[PDB]
């Protein structure tokens, strides 16, 4: 879901109307988890709780 | 060849796999090249860390 939204969010940005994301995921995330996501959401207008 | 520069990638795309796992170091923000790893080979690992 959260790189859908990050597929949304570029597909409104570069067609002019900008637009940006925070996300979280889960409940008390480790290291571990936080960074692979982090790679696998590294696109700008995107943020990560 | 790539982001494997850096010590991380490898931790980070372990933790993509199916079964094999990986965890950084409790002991700080090392973040060291990989370029510096010691020489090592045949490590048997798998009910290990």
């Amino acid at each position: 879901v959260h790189a859908e939204v990050a597929s949304f969010v570029k597909e409104r940005s570069d067609a002019g109307e900008p637009m940006r994301a925070i996300v979280g995921g889960g409940f008390n995330e480790s290291k571990e988890q936080l960074f692979g996501r982090q790679a696998s959401l590294s696109n700008p207008r995107v943020s990560l709780v | 060849g790539g982001a494997y520069d850096y010590t991380n990638a490898i931790i980070t795309d372990i933790n993509q796999l199916p079964d094999f796992e990986a965890k950084l170091s409790p002991f700080g923000d090392k973040n060291l090249e990989s370029s510096k790893l010691d020489k090592i080979e045949n490590a048997n690992i798998k009910d290990k860390a």
